[PDB]
């Protein structure tokens, strides 16, 4: 059976999805992104600081994460110096902006389809409608509302959220007041307390950052029933009864460029210096082994994408010529996003998952310096169930107790009669790699300003990680395999489709950019 | 005030715009400038309606 | 009042910006305030064909639409077939044909829907324009003579993106028996929000009117007006940026980000062209290109001037101290 | 961080300001921020003899005093005896003696604390002062070289009654270790909110700068800056309550209410003698007596001159619109 959903909604943009189903499961999926906006057209030849201004238009929801790996292009284009304050600011706007996300996402995008009617029979089924209906589950209000807190943090150092730019080459615009990073600790933990402890987890944030297994996070839910009836306790248990621990498997490889730098150690960005003073960590976790990022093995192919070009194309060199979809479509594209893939040494250029769960892979490498996130819950929970649905939202939710702890620290850690910008050179030629981890992933530009201008601009997405579309190779991206192998119990709601893409995060509108 | 006043001209002192400098334009009550001009007024009409003969003769020079 | 939101050539910013709303905030508003929001892409329960009869409804009259909230431009490439946006079966531009059509209202909420936005900078690869303005010009996609069942043209929340209020309290005034409150201005937007500037309210305008100016970014902008140094659009911006705060916290223009005008149906200024970016355009180094609104350029500079002879100490000095 | 609120000659506004605390909230802040209030007129369970039990612990060192709050002024009347104010069996000025001298951290929140405020105003029947100032003179009750045990004068948190975040703030920063980041100015106000003007933020000021007058109350005060015709004192006093907002929402000013100046130490200034109450004083019914801070009559007249030549016609009509 041929299915084409449209819209395959709550993905932050234009998805529709087609799969073929046998026997009641997915055997092949494709997934087209269906609306263009071709910002990195646009920014050719603007300002070498409009990326500033208009990345973060790519995306409401994750347009910090796009300010932030912005400014980091500029920085590192134009070599210059970040002073402490300024990567603390960026990290905790960064970290915020995640926070945001975490339960909107959750609450507002995924967790409403547990209430579907296929799991009806669910003994949850009753508590899962209360909890998580959308506009009147008991969970779903406050953490929809209580979203709002972590960017109202991130407007007190940036302006405002969406669309602030205040993340400059040099460091940041705004000089925080005491008053401002006191109401942002008080911000942060009203929320933490408020929904990430009392509402997700029904416990601490240390507590839950204890569990270090698959086993530690059962017992853990089973622990008392705080943790048991937690919207995390719940949700575990959901997944586990209704079989969202089943499917969405995946590409099994991630990527993670990381985010999150130690101030001290990227004081003066460069693209060599990135990965050692992340403390989010970078990693490619391919074929089951642990590999360093490197952006020079990003290509984007463009194959099944609605763009010319013969050749996968790193992005210093990288092209958006849009064909008219019903050409592509004669050719065999079906897609908007672009194909990113990676080359990895014995495997060759693969689709890597992007996301918090290639986050908790990367985490999950050895050699973790101090300052780096060292987590090995993640490659426990991967070599004990695999990646899932339940396993890849697990990672997107474990990110909020260590996220807000980070940012905590980092609040502490600002020192407020030190300087948050250095004037830098803007220099008339420069080549920049900004990347972070946004909320769903690797987001990384690749700048190359010449004459005072942007001579190129390529922004590669998660989601365009994720949800890009079959390469060259024809092998399929993350979020199309993790489709494939998905039940499908109802053609004329196949909510499963919708968990798969919506356990990415997916966000369209980033990923075409 | 007088900082104010100094900050305003050490503002007016970073000029950063076009100047140049020339001294010298001797010898014009010398020239007929009335004279030339009684000759221009009775060419003009003459000057303006020979426009295509005198762009045909440039426009050979410009060769 | 049923609610439809859509999205173009959005960022989906102006929803955040929305989820982001408080008094109401966004779950009260959908629940309490008799606003039943039939879909919406971000945050619609519908998908595939479900959605698509929710959409189809609205769209041929078989259930009412009071207001059709548009989020994003209207994507008119290629060739003024919109299928660079294809949502639900169609071109994006035809379903906002038939809903703009059906609604009692049309909103469009951030400068994308209002006026074509940063995706319609040039060269406007998606071939974007706003609802009812493309830019300053008015027309649009509808055309200038649009107007909703209820008589009103495009309702334009403009902003990149909106902030929350600026549609919520609009919302909250519809389903308040306010309608008649809401008074639009030239570029129909709210008056209520729209009448002052981002400047009004700004906590460098004491700076501005002694013409002391930020001289850099970080801890230079604990003092100074960021107008002339940063390209601040604040005086020649209607927003109530600093009247309504963003996230009831702040606006770029306190926190030192200088107001990029992105209420204003030009955004973004000067296409982001090089040099535009965070500086001010100035003539012979010292003017100013842009006065703020309704000034001239020799009475704003003889104010300048002479604002900056009379200018009190602590006006030159760090104000927003740790 | 053990906390003892005490009320002298107050009214309770600033303890109710408190409870308006947001961003923490009264609650999170006494509980979540490890702040370990002791006792409060208005919200300490313990009455009678357990009440009189922890006041005598922190006055007489058996149990560390962390921060004093004093609220309201120290009344020593009649015949400095101070038994206007009689509090759990002694003056209150006594314990005030006591508490002060136990305090690691003395704040007075509060004009009527700080300054002595309304109380004090004449004829000051209660022999009203504050902790260590009398109006402006520095020395109140406590004397001018009155320190606590972590070496502060009183931090003197003003207003009438102060805004919530002024003393929540500061409260956080001791909490979450960044009691070094505090600096108090001249007045021991907390630089970090009294560095700016209560005009540093006011949605008039583009107004103040055109010198356009806010003529009447109501609708009148939909332009216009209070300064020249409701004595304003925005830009003579020094506050943030246009940088923070009051209630989250407004601020006098804002809302159409002249400032009152109630962060300074004069307050209420000129004893709300007949004339002065919402008007502006003026020499030849046209200078006012008062001029910004920093300015003087010539040049602000000058400038004021100047600007109401240069004066835009949106400075002359109405911004703040239905
Ligand atoms: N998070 C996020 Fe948006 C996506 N995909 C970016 O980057
Ligand atoms: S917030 Fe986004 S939807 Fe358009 S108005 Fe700005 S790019
Ligand atoms: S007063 Fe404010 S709005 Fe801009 S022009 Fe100056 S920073
Ligand atoms: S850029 Fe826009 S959000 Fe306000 S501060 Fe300026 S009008
Ligand atoms: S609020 Fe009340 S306690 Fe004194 S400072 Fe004002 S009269
Ligand atoms: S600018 Fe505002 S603070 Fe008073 S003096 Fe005018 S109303
Ligand atoms: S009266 Fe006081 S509360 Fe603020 S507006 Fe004036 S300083
Ligand atoms: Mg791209
Ligand atoms: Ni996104």
């Amino acid at each position: 059976l041929d299915l084409f959903v449209s819209p395959l909604g709550r993905v932050e943009g234009d998805l529709d999805v087609r799969v073929t189903i046998n026997d009641g499961v997915v055997t092949s999926a494709w997934t087209e992104a269906a609306m263009f906006r071709g910002f990195e057209i646009i920014l050719r030849g603007k300002d070498p600081q409009a990326g500033l201004i208009v990345c973060p238009r790519i995306c409401g929801i994750c347009g910090g994460s796009h300010l932030y790996k912005s400014a980091y292009a500029l920085d590192t284009a134009w070599r210059t110096h970040m002073p402490p304050n300024a990567t603390l600011i960026r990290n905790i706007c960064q970290a915020c902006e995640t926070l945001q996300s975490i339960p909107r996402y959750f609450y507002a995008l995924f967790a409403i389809d547990l209430t579907n009617k296929n799991y009806a029979k669910s003994k949850l089924y009753d508590e899962a409608v209360r909890r998580f209906a959308p506009y009147v589950g008991t969970s779903y209000q406050p953490g929809v509302v209580l979203s709002a807190k972590p960017v109202e943090v991130y407007a007190i150092f940036g302006g405002q959220w969406p669309x602030s730019s205040f993340m400059v080459p040099g460091g940041v615009m705004s000089a925080p007041t005491l008053s401002d990073v006191t109401r942002a600790i008080a911000i942060l933990e009203h929320w933490n307390d408020n929904w990430l402890e009392k509402q997700w987890l029904g416990c601490s944030v240390d507590r839950w950052l204890e569990n270090k297994t698959w086993n530690d996070v059962l017992a853990w839910v089973d622990e008392n029933e705080s943790q048991y009836n937690s919207d995390c306790g719940f949700f575990i248990r959901y997944c586990l009864d209704v079989g969202l621990d089943k499917y969405g498997q995946g590409v099994g490889n991630y990527l993670a460029t990381g985010t999150y730098f130690e101030p001290s150690l990227y004081e003066n960005p460069t693209i060599e210096g990135r990965n050692a003073a992340l403390i989010g960590r970078s990693g490619v976790f391919a074929d089951g082994r642990y590999f360093e990022f490197d952006q020079a093995n990003v290509t984007e192919d463009v194959t099944h994408s609605f763009y010319e070009g013969n050749r996968p194309l790193h992005p210093f060199e990288g092209e958006t010529i849009p064909v008219n979809p019903e050409d592509g479509r004669r050719q065999g594209k079906y897609s908007w996003a672009k194909s990113p893939r990676y080359a990895v040494p014995g495997l060759g250029n693969v689709p890597l998952e992007t996301g918090p769960l290639a986050r908790r892979m990367a985490a999950s490498a050895p050699d973790a310096e101090t300052h780096q996130d060292d987590d090995p819950l993640f490659a426990d929970i991967y070599n004990a169930i695999g990646p899932s649905v339940m396993v890849r939202q697990l990672a997107r939710m474990h990110e909020g107790p260590k996220y807000y702890k980070w940012v905590r620290q980092w609040l502490d850690d600002l020192e407020l009669k030190e300087s948050f910008y250095t004037k830098p050179v803007e220099y008339a030629e420069g080549k920049g790699f900004g990347s972070t981890e946004a909320a769903r992933g690797a987001l990384s530009d690749w700048i190359v300003i010449e004459d005072s201008k942007i001579k190129n601009y390529q922004v590669v997405t998660p989601t365009a990680w994720n949800i890009g579309p079959r390469d060259a190779s024809e092998v399929l991206g993350p979020i199309e395999q993790a489709l494939v192998g998905s039940p499908i119990v109802d053609a004329e709601d196949p909510v499963e489709l919708g968990h798969v893409a919506r356990s990415f995060d997916s966000c369209l509108v980033c990923t075409v950019h | 005030i007088a900082n104010n006043l100094t900050s305003a001209i050490g503002e007016l002192k970073a000029l950063n715009a076009a100047d140049t400098p020339i001294p010298a334009l001797a010898a014009l009550k010398d020239v007929d400038l009335a004279g030339l001009a009684n000759s221009l007024a009775t060419l003009s009409g003459g000057l303006v309606k020979a426009t295509p003969a005198l762009n045909a003769v440039l426009d050979s020079l410009t060769d | 009042a049923s609610v439809l939101w859509f999205q173009g050539g959005a960022c989906s910013g102006n929803t955040m910006s929305f989820l982001n709303a408080d008094e109401p905030n966004v779950v009260d508003l959908i629940v309490d305030f008799g606003l039943d929001l039939l879909w919406h892409p971000s945050l619609g329960l519908e998908l595939g064909n479900n959605a698509q009869k929710v959409f189809w409804d609205c769209a041929k009259g078989e259930r009412p639409l009071d207001i059709f909230v548009f989020e994003g431009t209207v994507i008119e490439a290629p060739n003024g077939t919109g299928q660079m946006d294809m949502f639900a079966g169609r071109p994006m531009k035809d379903w906002v044909t038939d809903l703009a059509g059906a609604a009692q209202i049309v909103v469009a909420i951030g400068d994308c829907a209002c006026f074509g936005g940063i995706p319609a900078m040039e060269p406007n690869p998606s071939g974007s324009t706003g609802l009812q303005f493309h830019k300053r010009e008015k027309g649009g996609f509808l055309g200038p003579d649009f107007r909703s069942k209820m008589g009103l043209p495009v309702i334009n929340v403009p902003g990149c993106p909106a902030h929350p209020d600026w549609i919520t309290q609009i919302l909250v005034a519809l389903a308040t028996g306010r309608a008649g409150d809401i008074t639009l201005d030239d570029l129909h937007r709210p008056e209520t929000f729209f009448k002052t500037f981002t400047q009004t309210g700004c906590t460098r305008v004491q700076f501005f009117e002694y013409k002391q100016s930020t001289l850099s970014f970080g801890e230079g902008t604990r003092t100074g007006c960021l107008f002339y140094e940063f390209g601040c659009r604040g005086p020649m911006t209607h927003s109530p940026c600093n009247r309504i705060l963003w996230n009831r916290q702040s606006s770029k223009t306190r926190a030192g980000m200088p107001c990029l005008g992105c209420t204003e149906p030009e955004f973004p200024h000067f296409d982001l062209a090089p040099g535009t970016v965070f500086k001010t355009q100035k003539v012979s180094g010292m003017i100013p290109k842009e006065v703020p609104e309704g000034t001239d350029h020799l009475t704003y500079m003889g104010l300048a001037a002479a604002a900056r002879i009379a200018a009190p100490q602590w006006s030159k000095e760090d104000m927003f101290v740790v």
